[PDB]
This record gives structure tokens, sequence and C-alpha cells, in this order.
């Protein structure tokens, strides 16, 4: 698996033109938005090769030479060059710069500009796996003029979409509205599974638009495809997906000394046991109790972890107030049909999910990942789908896996009598939690780890004066709240605490 | 720290009939004890085992003298366990025919524990009893046993064929033993243990005493050995001048198996004689190896390569300030979905032991955050060189005790953002409405719950979470048999895994017409091609 994407922005007088002044310039939030994917994939450590173009633009550079063109990059993995290129240009003293060097406003056809972008993918030398272009832009009829030029990128999107490429565009909050109607609607990808009348609306706020894009750009990685087995002979096909995976801080690799070469130990020697080398099946496997051995065969050892094939196999369905949320045990995994391998599953998928949805209950089922697996007992939570106000697929409809804990899991509770609190002092409490009530949206905090490792990695590949030592978002704002609380909290404590303590 | 356990198994002669459709009382027990025994050999604990039988033709007692204590053997005394008593529990152990009083045991047994405790530290003391109470006996001493075990602080269990209260599928949920074929003379058995018991451990008690299928599905043996978790001092800290000492501990832990496996000669089964080298080269052509000196630590940018030294690393590594709790505010607790539930552990905490002040606060606490529906966003830090954490937590009110809850939560770069197609709005698998008549009828077959006395309570007919893993049982078994018998292959899963592994037989039997129609109701076919 290995794609890439092309981030095409326009260049034109609205592109810099703010809407207010609280607001930013929509060329600012695609800039930023921009870096921002470019971070995310160097995080993420993808293969995904990424490239950017302007249009509109007073002086042109592409191969094909198109006037008003302007090929800033190709395509390859991101690189700390093209991020300091990307920073160069944002902000207001950015926007300058681009001005300055790039020069705005011109002519164009969308036809050669799309024709330059499938030039730019056949450039490719990989066997690219997906074609995505995502466009961004406040302007609803490009060719409001050129009815030529509008037929002419009419015909070059139905072509590319034929090609293979997909189009999205990510339109922008404009005086009026933009409209995906007039002009788009017949030029975007629109998916064939689904009428795609619900669609994203005017991006106006950076992390709005951030998460649009970010959930548009990325490619369902089927972690698994199992088959649900409501008996021996009822059988679905599913995929099984994760939402969350704690990102590691990746590994750092062994370089040579004066070269810095990427080496390889292309090495795992035997030694003089069976000379030299040694025959797999010279290696039995043994462990040691007490002063017993037992010795076994890594086949038997295979076996005794063997309960069942892999898949989910249906026992029962338990309303979900019996099932607790405290009972967590490992990150939660996420289940959609999958009628690439069975046809008719969806069907039969969608309907269990909207009954078990009416009687407020869960499938309880036996989970089994690969081959020779012990199981575990896996709830199987209906999941409605939900969407924000700006169409963001905040919930996806499906099955959410979760995990039960064994009884081996369970651990016990030494203790002994419990104590209330008198109901002024919860009163109390109330109103000081009342004082510290905010909203939590999951995209809230990062990694400082994660965060601060990067910028270290960030300054020596720059070589940089120093490394920037990024401030910390988990780290409670102490003052601010001291400021929120007020004396409220040396109430609480004379009401609670003695006068010694 | 330590403790010391002996168990009383009954291997009188009516402990063996089998009726029928279940195997004998003493295989039953012969079972769980080999389950009990295995876990601990196979622990590796530091816990001396003994075991002593009453119902043998002969008799073993050190108080067999003066003509009491009868038909008693102590087969093992308090020793660490070890292969020989497995395989003379599964072997050596025969059916006495030979039936006697189980208090005269339970003298047996505590006069064994005082006698064989000495010097030797035993942070715990506890006895089982595996008895059908079919035999009648002498309500003399109980007292004395129950006032001795009182001042001797001795735990206690009963295990019987039948429970307190189709095929009797050993492991089983749902049924059990006919509770109307008990002999009456198990009826004053049952009396007396209650009675006993409640005398013991109170309205508790009658909470301790297990049937064997029942047994087998549970951790209750191990409920009075277990050594309980180390709590994690610390203070969490509302703003700058507020604080509270507490103490929180690991409740949910993936358990894993102890001793992997090593990997030795097939001739000589060593693992001594084999080791593994290794060499470093450059990855371009003409591959010449590289000596460590000349290989430098390196990171990966992307399609970029930096050296990075480890001394560097640590000099610019985050450093955090150190063990903290700190909370950052709160939110409502519909705002935290379940799902976004990230880590491998969870803590419950309560306030730092033996102090009324911080339990009084945390209480306090806990009570607004349940009436005003909130959770609390916490800074988590283990360790000032661990990777600080920030997880939700949220009040978990309790009859008996209060504690908060925490559950690491992640961040950005943790999240995934997927595009699914709805399936509501999809006219090619919009389902009929026979089609959803019939799932409806299928998930009212399939429940696994139940009203019950229309308390509105809810029986649930399957708990998973009283279910143990079975790959410990399986392992242990396969470990054993392969241990006593070396050439022979490995025995299948035993029944009964299977039996505690599915539910009860009812749901299926109500489940199979649904399931046939709805077979019939939607067309399934694979994908031969590509
Ligand atoms: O049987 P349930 O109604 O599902 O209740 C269980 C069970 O408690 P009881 O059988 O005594 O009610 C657990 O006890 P164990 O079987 O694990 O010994 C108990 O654990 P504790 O006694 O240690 O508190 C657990 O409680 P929790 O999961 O909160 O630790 C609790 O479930 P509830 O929380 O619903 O009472």
């Amino acid at each position: 698996g290995r794609d890439s994407l092309i981030f095409l922005v326009d260049a034109s007088k609205a592109m810099f033109e703010s809407q207010s002044e609280d607001e930013l310039t929509p060329f600012d939030m695609s800039i930023q938005c921009i870096q921002s994917v470019y971070i995310s994939k160097i995080i993420s450590s993808d293969r995904d090769l990424l490239a950017v173009v302007f249009y509109g633009t007073e002086k042109d550079k592409n191969s094909v030479n198109f006037k008003n063109i302007y090929v800033l990059q190709e395509l390859d993995n991101p690189g700390a060059k093209r991020i300091l290129e990307l920073d160069q240009f944002k902000g207001q003293q950015g926007q300058k710069r681009f001005q300055d060097m790039m020069g705005h406003g011109s002519d164009y056809s969308l036809s050669e500009v799309l024709w330059v972008c499938a030039n730019l993918f056949s450039d490719v030398q990989f066997k690219m796996s997906h074609k995505r272009i995502m466009l961004f832009t406040n302007e609803d009829n490009p060719h409001g003029n050129d009815s030529a030029k509008a037929s002419r990128a009419r015909t070059k999107a139905g072509d590319l979409r034929d090609t293979g490429i997909f189009l999205d565009l990510m339109h922008l909050k404009k005086p009026g509205g933009f409209d995906i109607s007039l002009f788009y609607r017949d030029i975007i990808s629109i998916a064939e599974d689904e009428d795609l009348r619900v669609h994203f609306e005017e991006s106006s706020k950076l992390e709005d638009l951030l998460r649009k894009v970010r959930a548009k750009e990325t490619r369902k990685r089927a972690l698994s495809r199992l088959k649900l087995k409501l008996n021996k002979d009822i059988v679905i096909s599913v995929g099984i997906y994760n939402l969350v995976q704690k990102a590691l801080k990746p590994p750092p690799i062994k370089l040579y000394r004066e070269t810095n070469e990427p080496v390889k130990t292309k090495t795992r020697t035997f030694n003089t046991s069976t000379g030299g080398l040694l025959l797999p099946s010279d290696t039995k496997r043994s462990q040691i109790y007490g002063s017993r051995q037992i010795i076994l065969e890594k086949e038997e050892t295979e076996e005794l972890k063997r309960f069942d094939d892999p898949g989910l196999m249906l026992m029962g369905f338990k309303p979900l107030v019996l099932l607790k949320k405290h009972h967590y045990l490992r990150p939660s995994l996420f289940v959609y049909p999958e009628e690439s391998l069975v046809i008719g599953s969806s069907t039969l998928f969608s309907a269990l999910l909207i009954k078990c949805l009416e009687k407020e209950v869960a499938a309880l089922c036996r989970y089994t990942p690969r081959r020779n697996i012990p199981p575990y007992f896996v709830a199987l939570v209906p999941q409605e789908e939900e969407l924000d106000d700006q169409k963001i697929q905040v919930t996806p409809p499906g099955f959410q896996l979760v995990f039960l804990p064994f009884a081996d899991d369970k651990r016990k509770m030494p203790f002994t009598e419990k104590i209330m609190a008198t109901p002024e002092q919860v009163g109390k409490m109330k109103a000081i939690v009342e004082k510290l009530r905010f909203t939590y949206r999951s995209d809230s905090f990062e990694n400082p780890v994660l965060q601060q490792h990067f910028r270290n990695l960030e300054a020596l590949a720059l070589d940089l004066m120093e490394p920037e030592q990024a401030v910390d978002l988990t780290l409670p704002k102490v003052e601010a709240m001291n400021k929120r609380l007020g004396s409220l909290v040396d109430e609480f404590k004379e009401l609670v605490y003695p006068p010694d303590y | 720290n330590k403790a010391a356990v002996v168990l009383c198994m009954d291997v009188g002669f009516t402990m063996s009939n089998s009726i029928p459709g279940i195997e004998s009382p003493f295989e039953q027990a012969k079972k769980v004890i080999t389950m009990f025994v295995q876990r601990q050999v196979f622990a590796e604990n530091k816990d001396e085992i003994a075991l002593v039988l009453f119902g043998t033709d002969g008799t073993d007692n050190p108080l067999s003298g003066g003509d009491q204590y009868q038909n008693i053997t102590v087969h093992r005394h308090l020793m660490l366990p070890d292969f020989d008593l497995l395989e003379d529990i599964e072997s050596k152990i025969q059916p006495g025919s030979q039936q006697a009083d189980f208090l005269d045991a339970l003298i047996v047994s505590m006069d064994v524990i005082q006698h064989e405790t000495i010097g030797k530290k035993f942070e715990k003391r506890h006895i089982e009893i595996f008895t059908d109470l079919s035999s009648r006996f002498s309500k003399s001493q109980l007292d004395i046993i129950i006032h001795s075990l009182k001042k001797c602080d001795i735990s206690l269990q009963f295990f019987l064929p039948f429970s307190l209260g189709g095929p009797f599928r050993l492991g089983g949920h749902g049924p059990s033993f006919p509770l109307k074929g008990i002999t009456e003379q198990q009826k004053e058995g049952l009396e007396i243990v209650k009675m006993v018991m409640i005398s013991l451990e109170g309205e508790d008690g009658l909470d301790e005493i297990y049937s064997f299928s029942e047994s087998l599905r549970k951790l209750c043996v191990f409920k009075k050995i277990e050594r309980h978790s180390i709590h994690w001092p610390c203070r969490l800290t509302i703003g700058s001048n507020l604080s509270i000492r507490i103490a929180a501990y690991k409740s949910i832990l993936q358990e894993r198996v102890k001793k992997t496996w090593t990997v030795v000669d097939a001739k000589t089964l060593k693992k001594e004689d084999i080791q593994k080298e290794t060499v470093y080269c450059l990855n371009d052509d003409d591959e010449t190896e590289v000596l460590k000196e000349d290989i430098i630590q390196g990171f990966r940018y992307g399609s970029d390569i930096v050296p990075f030294s480890k001394v560097d690393e640590e000099q610019m590594k985050y450093k955090s300030e150190g063990k903290c709790f700190s909370v950052l505010g709160f939110c409502k607790s519909s705002q935290v979905q379940r799902r976004f539930f990230m880590g491998n552990q969870v803590l419950k905490v309560f306030a730092a032991r033996d102090d009324e002040a911080a339990a009084v606060a945390l209480s306090s606490l806990i009570h607004a955050l349940d009436d005003l529906d909130m959770v609390a966003i916490v800074r988590y830090a283990y360790d000032k060189r661990a990777n600080p954490q920030v997880g939700v937590a949220f009040p978990h009110i309790k009859h008996n005790y209060e504690c908060l809850v925490y559950v690491q939560l992640p961040f950005m770069e943790d999240l995934r953002q997927y595009m699914f197609s709805s399936l509501k709005n999809s006219k090619k698998y919009a389902p009929t409405e026979a089609q959803l008549n019939a799932v409806d009828a299928l998930i009212d077959s399939m429940s696994l719950a139940k009203k019950d006395e229309k308390t509105d309570t809810l029986e649930d007919l399957f708990p998973t979470t009283k279910i143990p893993n079975p790959r410990f049982q399986r392992l242990f078994q396969c470990l054993l048999h392969r241990a006593l018998h070396p050439r022979e292959p490995l025995p299948p899963i035993q029944q009964h895994i299977w039996n505690m592994l599915n539910p009860p037989a009812e749901v299926t039997t109500k489940s199979q017409i649904p399931l046939s129609k709805i077979k019939t109701l939607f067309p399934l076919i694979e994908a031969k091609k590509k």
C-alpha cells in the first residue's frame, strides 16, 4: 500500500481577502492545513507521497508549461525542507512573500490544471495504490465567463474519474455561501456507492476544515477480515478496524558513524550448536518447573492454544445495562460489514444493527483474531451514526467491539468501612466543580513526549540554534483555575480539613 | 505474604455414586482439586498445601489413636506442591468404601494447621471441604470448632455436589443437580453448614457454598489465598492550594503467562548449546560488515535520516515533573464516549489508607461528581521517568465503598478518522420488513438476561466476567499430561471447558427455529474469484 495526494490550491484575490478581522485568510487556512497534514503524516511515519500545486498564479512553473500553474512540489515523502518551505508562506508576512515571489491573479482553464495533475501522477514510478486530488477554493463558478472552459473541465474530470483519480473539493466560507451544485456537482468524485447529497459544509474554522481534510484523505486500513458465524450455517464477513492506536515513538535505527548510511544487520548467525547454522527442526521447546523439565515441539506449542477457527461466533444478546463501562480491558475495536467476501452481508448487518438499537441490547460473541489464539468474550455494542453540525462523521455506524475481562483479569479491593460526607460539603464541591466545567472534545490533548521528540528531530535536521521547547497543554493551568476558583477552596478546606494537617 | 491451605476430600462410598447423566461426585471433586493444584504448581507460589481424606477404608489421622476420627487418612502434610501430588491425586486416590463424620475431618485439619504452622510466617490460613453431606454425623463439637476457628482466624469454604439455590453438563451455567433429589441427610448437613458458616463469615457467609460444576467456572477456590495488590500512594490536586492524599490500585490487568517457552536442542535438550550471533553491514551493494563503533544511533524523519546520539537523546528528551495526579477540569459524562477508552489497565482510586479527612473530602468529591453527572479529566504520571497520561476519572459509588475510576484517554496522534458509508441510507441494503421481524424474533429468542420476580432486576444467564481464562487451564492440563505421559500425544480439550464456554442449551434450542427462518430470508453466497 502506497498512495499519494495533491493539494491543489487556488491563488485568487478572494483567496487573500478575510471575511472578518477575527477570521483568517482562506489561503492561510489552506497553507496551515497542509503543514498540519505533513506533520501528521511524519508522526504516523506513513509511506504516502505528497505534493502541492497552485493555480491562478502570475508566474507559472510546471513541466508541461501551462500558464498560471505552479508545481511547487513533486510527489514525495514529507521532508523538513518541505515543511520550512510551507512555513515560509503562513501568516500575513508569508502571504506577502507569496505575493512577491509567486504573484496571484490570472485566467486559467481547470481542464489544463487537471491535465497537469494527471501528468504529475504519470510521473510516478512505484505502484501508486490510490489516486486522490483535493482542491481548496471559495469560488463556485470558475468558468462563469468561459463556457468552453467549463465543458473542457467537465470532460477532463469525467475522464480522470474514469482514469482512476479521486477529486475532492474542500470549499471555503465565502460571502454568499459556497454551493457545489452550480458547477462541481458533476465534477467532484461522487461516491457511486451512495447518493452524496449529504456533504461537508462550508469551511470556516481551521480546526473544522482540518478535521474534514484528515477524515477525507486517509484510506481505511482493515486490520482483519473475519467471519461472523451466527451458527454453523449462517455466516457473514466483517472488517475489524481500530479507531484508536497508541502512537509509540518510532524506533531508532543504526547509522554508519561517518557516512550516516542506513546500516543493515542482514545477519542472524547461529552458533556451533549445529556448526555455523542450525536446522529449525532440531529446536524443541521446553520449560522447567522445580527440578522437572518438560519438553514440547513447536507444533505442539501451537496446538495447545487452538480452540476454534478465527472469527466471531455469536452466543447471545444482552441488555447494555448489564454490561459495564468500568470493566475496560484493552482498546476497543470497530466492526463494519464486508460484502467483498459474502454477498448480501450488509443487509443482514444493517437489519441486526437497527433491531439491536431498538432493543437497546448488545451482542455477545467469542472473538478469535488469528489461528491458534485463545478466545476472549467480547460484546458487540450497536453504535448509531452521528453527524456534526458541519456534516462530519463524528460517529461511524456499525458495531463497536468491546473486550470483556476474564475473572483472572479481575482483582479484589482490600478495604475497611467507608465514610460519607455532609450534604453541605457535597454542595460546596458541586459549586467548585461547576466553577471548572468545560466541554471536552476528544481532539484536544497532544502527547508531550511525541511533540518534544519531534521538535528535537526537527531542530537537528534543520540545524537550528536550539530545539524549541514545546508548551504542554496537559500541564494544568494552575494559576488560571486558582483565579477561576476564588476563595471557594479555602472555605471547603475549613469545612472539611482539621486545623492541623 | 505466604498462605497455607489444606484440602479435605470426601472419598466415601456414597461420594462415588454416578447418577446417569452426571459424573460421580468423587470424579467432579477430583477434577476440582486437579485444577486447583495445577494452578498452584504452575504458579510456583510459596504457599504450601496439605491434603487429608476421609471415607478411606483405613485411617491415618494423628488423632486416630483413641478409636476416633477413623476412616481419615492424612495423605499429604503441609508441603509445597509437586508433580508427585498430581500423580497421586489422579491415580493413587481411589473411592473409599467408608463413611465418616466430616466434623472429625475438620478436627484433624485444625490440628494439622496448628501443629504444622510452627516457625512459619503463613500470613493466611484457609481450609476447603469437598463433601456431599450424604453421611450422618454428631453435632457435639461444632461449637468448639467454630470457637477455635474464630480464635485462630481460619477461613473456610464448602463445596457440594449441588448448589444452594436438561442434561447436567458439567461446568454449565443454567441447570444444576435436582434440588429435590437430596436425601434429607444432606438437608441436615446443609443446615449445619449454613449455621456454622453464618456464624463464621456473617451474612456474606452463605456466599461461600459452591457446587462442583459451578466451582469449575469460578475462581472461588483462590478467593482466600490470592495476594492482594499493592497501593500506589500519590496526591491529586485541584489547582495549587487544594490536594488530597490518596492511594490507587490496579483493578483490571490482563493476566499473562509467566514462564515463556525455551528453545533447546532436539538431541541434548539444552538451551546452553544454542546461541545466536549477528553482523552489521551497509545496505549498499558489495555488502561490507560494519563494526559497532562505526554504528551510531539515528532517527528517521519521513524521507529524512538524522543521526542522534543516545546521550543527546537523554539531554533533549522531555522531562516530567515527577509523580503527579493533577486534575484538569470536568465535563459531561455524555461527552466522554466509552469507546475512547485507551491504555491497558484501570485504576480504582481510594482515599489514602486511614485518613478520615481524606476520606471525607474524597467522598464529597465523588458525590458531587455523581449528582452533577460530571467526570474528571486528570493528568496522570506514574513516575518521573514515565510518559504522562491524560484520562478520565469518574465516580463509582457502591453500598460498602466508594472510589474513583481512572482510564487512560488518547491523544490526537492515536486517533484515526475513517469515513464510513451509512447503512440506513442505502437503497441497495435496506432490509425488508419481514426480515426485520425475523431479526427481532431471533433477538428475542437469543436473549441472555431475564427480568426476575418482576422486581425489574435483570438476572444474567451467562456472566462472562465470572468465567476465567480457559487458556491457563488448557495449558496446565497439557503440561501435566506431558509431564506424566511423555510419549503420549496431547489430550483434547476437556468437555467441561466447552460447557463453560457455551451458553445454556435453552437459548440455542429456542433459537433453532428463528435461525432457520433467517437462513431462509437472507440470501448469502461467497465470492469466488478475485
Ligand atoms: O455478581 P454481580 O451482581 O455481577 O456483582 C459483581 C460481584 O459481586 P457480588 O456477586 O458479590 O454482587 C463481584 O464480586 P466477585 O464475584 O468478583 O468476588 C464484585 O466485586 P467486589 O466484591 O470486589 O466489589 C463486582 O464489583 P466491581 O466490578 O465493582 O468490583 C460486582 O459487580 P458490581 O460492581 O455491579 O456490584
